[PDB]
């Protein structure tokens, strides 16, 4: 979906000359009477990769700041404000448990996103390090909601759409974990 | 009997499409991990002596508007559409960086010049004729006269 | 009740909430006449042209005219280039004023 | 120097790219034509142009330097409008009908979910710009051409649109690129063998190519609409008309063969293994080998399109209405009610991942 | 610098001098690509490309109709008009181009704010689609009934037997 | 300019002229369809903007069939 | 109905166009054969005593 | 529209014009006037006199009137019975 | 009759076999798009002997859980 909007940035530049567009900053921030917090640093490919890591670790607060939106009546964005920030802290404690204790599997796997489009189905080998790296340093498991167990598709052994172009850090970490970790 | 005189002109034209792939693929590719390393051209160009093997991001498609969000977001936070960084803690610059496009709402110029396009019952109402708009201007006016109480 | 208002995505837009309100004022049966809905029409048609709002912006702009105010000043800072939302402007710590990528994301 | 430099080549960096890739067509379409008579030759036992460069490699060359150092002929010199108002047309439309097919993953001019219908809707502009060269023209030879081609325009859009339609709907995505990547597993000449058939058919009756050249029929019409082109006009309508036939054999090749989609995957992983991911050289392999394989089978039908040329005689256009109508259009509708219902029955309805 | 002005002021510079109905179809394209072009940017990529898809069709058909009508008539006939008059009445149309009168809705500016609530994101033309065939799906079966009607409609209209 | 009719003379002086006068206008009602729906983010309005268009391509092909007819008539002797 | 042919052999006989593929077939094989041109004028074509040339 | 709109003295009064741009005897030419005896005109002269007339008024002499025709009158009640305005084209009736 | 045209109600397979012969256009023409609604009317049998259907997908907006919100929770306070 490309559609032009009003909300983000358009298609080309002469969108922006036909519509007049400013891009308007403000220099202002929160008042203080808003307690602080620490913005998510993660651009689009770690997000990608931790997706379901922040959703295991922060369910219930992602839960709790939706149903707040829900029982806002409307008033969501200005009550919700306290939940809004219990969930950026607890998806922030995630990445920084990503960079002190699977930095190499992390970052190899939302490089390989980098490399191949952002698609999951062309990162399952670096994905895999990642799943078992996770769990067994934050007990932490990857879940797809609404069916069964074996059935998920990311722990499909055989899948019918696999990537044309083969990231060669991932092929030789994977050996690398083959041979040593299953003897 | 093969003849090899007749397939000259297709491995030229194999070459033809070889051309466009092998400069496309590598030259955009390049351009957007060179754009990825950092907000500053001393960091783009030179290669620092500790930085690791070079990863490269491949151009991307199929796209959607959530996709818009994020390339805004990672200007907002590398100086680039697609910069990569997976700290925890955004910058305190990200904080008050956003940006917000504001256009005008006008028709286009063809609904408003065009010798035929632009006469219509309606649209001469509301080029010529004030009882839409003073109707309206009593809202406008509303506003400002309920303000004392 | 047929559905009006619908987003690009399939689900409600922006102003569905203001337009769903006023269906339910207007059907509901406690109420003898429709005046106490003629807040909740003002609402969604402002949701839709920001008539009233564009008007306010109107009378701070020509209040600040006969002051002296410089727009500038009081205004907020604003480009009109997008190649050339710099690192710099985005207040980055080694924040250049290179021209940022826009052709291929 | 050196630092306004190295910045001054990034500022202009996308323009060089654009410039290779309106290269990389024009090479293509220049020896096509080339090939084309290289082609019929040996097929009819001659052996086409060798005379020309070393081995023929400058035939292209020579026939377009000699046509641009010709008189253009019209009534008056402020007439430069009407005779080439028709080419310039036929040629934008093609060449913007270029920008949205993808040589690899994401390496296209224009990407959009509406791929498909630029695509379809940029190749309908080119009949606009052959049909004003009979602009009231006193030539009665150019007048029955543009009868002729509106003749056959009515024949295959109808035909090629739902054609496309349906490859579309199996993936449920009007992105050219999206359609390329969903012939991972299959290729849809398998499953969509008489679509194939039927498109190459539509792709030869919209760039009026025999047994459908009845446009530019020279036991017919002399010439057609070109019998008064000359010079520029005359090679603008010869690039455009060529430049089409490059464009549906591509399409052919994306559709049905899966596009940039390698023969074999065990030999694409073998060559790229030979080469470190770190280093651009891997990028300027992998584009060599994704457009590689999209031009083998572009190839393949572009010596299709001459193939068919030496060995089929033309059929009237008449026939060719009846044609499209009473056979091919029926066969498409039933195609486009078949195609759901087995997808619908096996609970694989598509969608966009 | 806004060019659109400029087309649309040489297409209205020929509409006022089209003599014979060859020009009068030219006119019809050089209005439709102003308006496909207008609708690629701005406001709707989707309808740029259907208006290019349906129109241009229409188009050819229009034009074959012509080649069968044409008898001479404006190929002698005179025209008089004057430079100066036509340009005269073309300034004059330039000077009023506000289609509307709500100056405040012309000249401020808005923004939207985008949301993350809608993780399944899809164009607008699936959007059409799922409420055309489902909610509006009686307007989709009398445009088919409708497009029924102009095929017997054209036939005996047309057919000599 | 607009009420004075000058539309009256960018028409042109044949038959097939006023059927794209009326085409012109036609779309002129489904362009101000999508650009009110655009804004509003609203699909409902670019689904009459389809309709308009699907709408107003029947009406031309029913009026070309009767200037087809009507001018088939005057040539209809065919002794030849 | 006294074709000798099936309908359905009828049928996919027309719809796959075999003649039209045999007679592509046909020339392709001219394609792997040795041309008849000859390379004048570094090469001549036959003459014989009899022929009238030049005076 | 497609109607007659010619008079006995206007359709006479221009065969008097066209017949007085030829070498005729006399220049005073009425109904009665006769082209062989009163105009002395020729096999020749006659038919120049008959085509120049068809011209005037758009109309096309038959071989039995041509070949019968005595006097202006006749020539003036030919006219009169016969001329028909050109059909035009589709354009000029109905827009 | 050898060469007659059948009558549909009288002779139908021999109808079917006139225009089979006659008009190839149109008998396998409506036999491929025959096929179409006969494969829709097919699945149940495959829903019972093949396999079920999918899940539908999570295309609704987030999962709200149905229920009312935690007041016991806590953590990762200001
Ligand atoms: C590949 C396999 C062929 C092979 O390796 O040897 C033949 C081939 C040379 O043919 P040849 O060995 O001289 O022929 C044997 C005698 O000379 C001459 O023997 P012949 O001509 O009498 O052989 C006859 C043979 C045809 O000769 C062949 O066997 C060639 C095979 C043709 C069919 C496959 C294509 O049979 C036919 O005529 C029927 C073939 C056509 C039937 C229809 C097509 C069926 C597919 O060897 C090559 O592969 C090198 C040429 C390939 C082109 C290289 C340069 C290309 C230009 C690059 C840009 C500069
Ligand atoms: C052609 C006329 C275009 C006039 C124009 O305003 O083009 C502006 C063009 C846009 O700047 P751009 O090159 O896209 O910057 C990308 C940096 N990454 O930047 C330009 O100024 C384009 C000027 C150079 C293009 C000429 C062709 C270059 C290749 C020649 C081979
Ligand atoms: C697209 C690039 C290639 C085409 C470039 C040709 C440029 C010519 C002008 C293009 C149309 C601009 C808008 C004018 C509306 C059409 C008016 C017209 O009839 O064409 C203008 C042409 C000029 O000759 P002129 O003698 O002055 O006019 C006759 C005077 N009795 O008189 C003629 O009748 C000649 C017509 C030749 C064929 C033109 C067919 C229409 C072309 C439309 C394509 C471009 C779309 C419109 C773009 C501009 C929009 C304002
Ligand atoms: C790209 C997507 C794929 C597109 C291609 C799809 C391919 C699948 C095509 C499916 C349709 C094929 C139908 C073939 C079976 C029916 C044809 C047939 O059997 O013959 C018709 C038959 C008449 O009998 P007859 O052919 O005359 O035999 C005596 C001749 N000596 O008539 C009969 O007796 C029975 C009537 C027909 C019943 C079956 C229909
Ligand atoms: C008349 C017969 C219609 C009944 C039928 O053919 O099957 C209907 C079928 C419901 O049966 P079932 O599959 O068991 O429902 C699933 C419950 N979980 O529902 C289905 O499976 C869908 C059937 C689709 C075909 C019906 C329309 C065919 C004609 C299209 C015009
Ligand atoms: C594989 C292959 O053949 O790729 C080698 C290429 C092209 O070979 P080609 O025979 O011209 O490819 C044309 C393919 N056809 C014969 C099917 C039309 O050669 C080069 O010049 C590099
Ligand atoms: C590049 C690959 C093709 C080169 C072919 C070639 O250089 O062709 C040879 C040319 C053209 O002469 P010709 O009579 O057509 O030669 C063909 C010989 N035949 C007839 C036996 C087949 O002769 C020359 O070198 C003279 C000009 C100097 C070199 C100019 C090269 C052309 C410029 C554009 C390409 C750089
Ligand atoms: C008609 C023949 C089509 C054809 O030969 O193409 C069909 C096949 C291959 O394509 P596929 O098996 O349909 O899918 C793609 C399968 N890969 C993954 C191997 C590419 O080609 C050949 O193996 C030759
Ligand atoms: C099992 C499937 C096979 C069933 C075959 C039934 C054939 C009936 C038939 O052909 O009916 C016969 C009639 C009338 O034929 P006629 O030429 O007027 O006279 C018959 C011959 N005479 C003159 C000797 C008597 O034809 C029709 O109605 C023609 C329309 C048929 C459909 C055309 C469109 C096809 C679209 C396909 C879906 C996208
Ligand atoms: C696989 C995908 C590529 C080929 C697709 C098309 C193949 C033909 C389809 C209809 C066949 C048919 O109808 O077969 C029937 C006909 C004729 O046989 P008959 O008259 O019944 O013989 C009489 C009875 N006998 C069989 C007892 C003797 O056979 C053919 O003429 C076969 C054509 C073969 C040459 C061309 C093949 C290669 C084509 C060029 C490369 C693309
Ligand atoms: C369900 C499976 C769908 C199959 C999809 C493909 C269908 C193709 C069309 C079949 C019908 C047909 O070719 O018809 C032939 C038609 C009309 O012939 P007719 O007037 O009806 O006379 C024949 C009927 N008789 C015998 C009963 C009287 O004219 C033609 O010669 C069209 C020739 C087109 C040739 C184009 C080939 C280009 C190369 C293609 C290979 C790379």
């Amino acid at each position: 979906s490309s559609t032009h909007t009003n909300d983000s940035l358009n298609s080309s530049n002469y969108v922006d000359k036909l519509k007049d567009t400013h891009f308007v900053f403000e220099n202002d921030k929160l008042p203080s009477e808003i307690p602080d917090v620490e913005e998510v640093g993660a651009t689009t490919a770690p997000l990608l990769s931790a997706a379901y890591f922040i959703g295991a670790k922060c369910q219930d607060y992602n839960d709790d700041f939706m149903l707040c939106q829900k029982e806002a009546k409307g008033n969501g964005p200005i009550d919700c404000l306290k939940e809004g920030r219990r969930v950026t802290r607890c998806a922030s404690g995630v990445l920084k448990d990503l960079n002190t204790h699977c930095s190499d599997e992390f970052r190899l796997h939302w490089q390989c996103l980098s490399f191949s489009n952002l698609e999951y189905k062309n990162c399952r080998k670096a994905e895999s390090l990642l799943n078992k790296c996770v769990f067994e340093k934050m007990n932490l498991v990857k879940k797809i909601p609404g069916i069964p167990e074996d059935r998920q598709i990311h722990l499909k052994q055989n899948p019918v759409l696999k990537p044309v172009a083969l990231h060669q850090d991932s092929e030789v970490a994977f050996k690398k974990a083959q041979n040593e970790n299953s003897i | 009997m093969i003849p090899f005189e007749a397939l000259i002109p297709y491995a030229i034209m194999f070459a033809g499409f070889c051309l466009g792939g092998g400069v496309m693929n590598s030259a955009i590719t390049a351009d957007i991990t060179k754009r990825a390393r950092g907000p500053n051209q001393e960091i783009k160009r030179n290669v620092g002596e500790d930085e690791g093997p070079r990863n490269y991001t491949k151009p991307r498609y199929n796209t959607d508007q959530w996709d818009k969000y994020f390339a805004v977001r990672d200007l907002r936070l590398t100086g680039s559409l697609r910069g990569q960084s997976d700290n925890a803690v955004a910058e305190e610059s990200f904080k008050t960086n956003s940006i917000q496009p504001y256009s005008n709402t006008r028709r286009p110029w063809v609904l408003r010049r065009h010798i035929i396009m632009k006469n219509s019952p309606t649209k001469w109402a509301r080029k010529y004729s004030s009882r839409r708009d003073e109707r309206e201007q009593e809202i406008k006016d509303d506003y400002i006269r309920g303000m004392g109480e | 009740a047929p559905l009006q208002q619908v987003g690009r995505h399939g689900g409600p837009n922006k102003c569905f909430g203001e337009f769903q309100r006023v269906v339910e004022c207007m059907t509901n049966a406690k109420h003898d006449s429709y005046e106490p809905c003629n807040n909740l029409k003002n609402d969604y048609l402002e949701c839709r042209k920001h008539k009233v709002e564009r008007y306010k912006a109107f009378l701070m702009q020509k209040h600040a005219e006969e002051l002296g105010k410089d727009p500038e000043e009081i205004g907020a800072p604003f480009v009109r280039k997008r190649r050339f939302l710099t690192s710099k402007t985005l207040g980055l710590v080694d924040g250049d004023d290179y021209e940022i990528g826009v052709e291929k994301i | 120097m050196l630092n306004n430099l190295f910045d001054f080549i990034e500022y202009i960096e996308y323009w060089l790219i654009i410039v290779a890739f309106v290269a990389s067509v024009l090479i293509v379409v220049a020896y096509l034509t080339v090939a084309e008579r290289k082609t019929m030759g040996y097929m009819q036992r001659r052996l086409g142009p060798n005379a020309v460069g070393y081995y023929g490699v400058l035939m292209a060359v020579a026939d377009a330097l000699k046509l641009l150092s010709k008189e253009i002929v019209l009534p008056h010199n402020g007439d430069i409008i009407y005779v080439m108002s028709g080419p310039l047309i036929s040629l934008f439309s093609v060449l913007l009908s270029w920008a949205v097919i993808p040589f690899g993953p994401g390496l296209s001019l224009l990407d959009s979910e509406y791929s498909i219908i630029y695509l379809l809707a940029s190749g309908s502009i080119g009949v606009f710009g052959t049909v004003i060269v009979g602009w009231m023209s006193n030539s009665k030879y150019t007048v029955l051409a543009t009868v002729r081609t509106t003749a056959q325009l009515i024949s295959y859009e109808l035909v090629l649109t739902t054609v496309v339609f349906i490859i579309a709907l199996i993936v449920s995505s009007l992105n050219i690129n999206v359609i390329i990547e969903s012939q991972y597993n299959i290729w849809y000449i398998i499953p969509f063998f008489p679509l194939c058939l039927i498109f190459f058919i539509s792709a030869l009756a919209e760039t009026a190519r025999p047994p459908f050249d009845n446009v530019e029929a020279e036991s017919e019409l002399v010439s057609g609409h070109m019998t008064e082109l000359s010079a520029s006009p005359f090679v603008i309508f010869f690039l455009s008309e060529y430049c089409s036939m490059v464009l549906m054999s591509t399409l052919t090749a994306i559709f049905f063969f899966g596009g940039y989609l390698p023969f074999s995957n065990t030999i694409h992983h073998l060559i790229l293994n030979l080469f470190d991911q770190h280093s651009i050289y891997y990028f300027i392999i992998e584009g060599i080998l994704l457009s590689g394989y999209l031009a083998i089978k572009a190839n393949f039908f572009m010596f299709s399109f001459v193939w068919i040329r030496a060995a089929a005689p033309r059929l009237r256009y008449d026939l060719l209405i009846l044609f499209c109508w009473y056979v091919l259009l029926p066969i498409v509708f039933a195609i486009v009610v078949f195609a759901p219902g087995i997808l619908y029955c096996f609970d694989a309805l598509p969608v966009i991942i | 610098m806004n060019l659109e002005i400029l087309d649309l002021s040489i297409l209205g510079f020929y509409s006022l001098i089209s003599s014979n109905s060859f020009e009068s179809i030219a006119i019809l394209v050089a209005t439709i690509m102003p308006v496909i072009t207008e609708l690629w940017y701005n406001y709707s990529q989707l309808f740029a490309l259907l208006y290019t898809l349906i129109y241009v069709g229409a188009v050819v058909i229009l034009f074959v109709f012509i080649l069968s009508v044409i008898n001479e008539k404006e190929e002698y006939e005179y025209e008089y008009s004057g430079l100066f008059i036509l340009i005269l009445v073309l300034l004059l149309d330039d000077l009023d181009d506000n289609e509307s009168n709500d100056n405040d809705y012309n000249n401020v500016y808005i923004t939207d704010y985008a949301d993350w609530f809608n993780n399944y994101n899809e164009s607008d033309l699936s959007v059409i689609g799922n409420l055309l065939f489902t909610e509006y799906a009686l307007l989709l079966l009398i445009i088919s009934f409708i497009l029924l009607m102009s095929i017997i409609g054209l036939i005996l209209i047309v057919k000599k037997d | 300019m607009d009420l004075i009719l000058l539309m009256l003379v960018a028409v042109g002086l044949n038959i097939i002229d006023i059927y794209i006068m009326i085409e012109i206008l036609i779309m002129g009602c489904t362009v101000n369809t999508i650009y009110s729906a655009s804004l509003d983010n609203d699909m409902i309005g670019l689904i009459y903007s389809l309709i308009q268009i699907i709408i107003a391509g029947v009406e031309s092909a029913i009026g070309l069939s009767i200037l087809v007819n009507y001018n088939r008539i005057r040539n209809s002797e065919e002794i030849e | 109905e006294e074709s000798s042919e099936s309908a359905l052999s009828k049928a996919t006989k027309w719809y796959l166009l075999s003649e039209i593929f045999r007679g592509l077939y046909i020339t392709l094989e001219m394609y792997f054969r040795a041309p008849y041109t000859i390379y004048y004028p570094f090469e001549k074509g036959p003459v014989s005593p009899r022929f009238r040339g030049e005076h | 529209q497609s109607a007659s709109t010619l008079t006995k003295e206007d359709v006479l009064t221009r065969s008097v014009s066209v017949l007085r741009g030829f070498e005729v005897k006399t220049k005073d030419i009425d109904l009665q006037t006769t082209f062989v005896q009163d105009l002395g005109m020729d096999s020749l002269d006659l038919n120049d006199a008959l085509v120049a007339l068809e011209e005037e008024f758009d109309v096309v002499f038959d071989d039995k009137t041509a070949n019968e025709i005595k006097t202006v009158g006749e020539v003036v009640d030919f006219v009169l019975a016969n001329y028909l305005p050109t059909e035009q084209s589709i354009n000029h009736t109905i827009r | 009759a050898i060469g007659d045209y059948p009558v549909y109600y009288k002779q139908p397979i021999r109808w079917l076999s006139y225009h089979a012969h006659t008009r190839p256009h149109v008998f396998y023409a409506i036999a491929v798009a025959a096929l179409g609604p006969v494969f829709m009317m097919a699945t149940p049998l495959r829903r019972k002997f093949l396999y079920d259907d999918h899940e539908p997908l999570p295309a609704n907006g987030y999962p709200l859980p149905n229920r009312s919100r935690d007041k016991t929770l806590t953590g990762y306070d200001d």
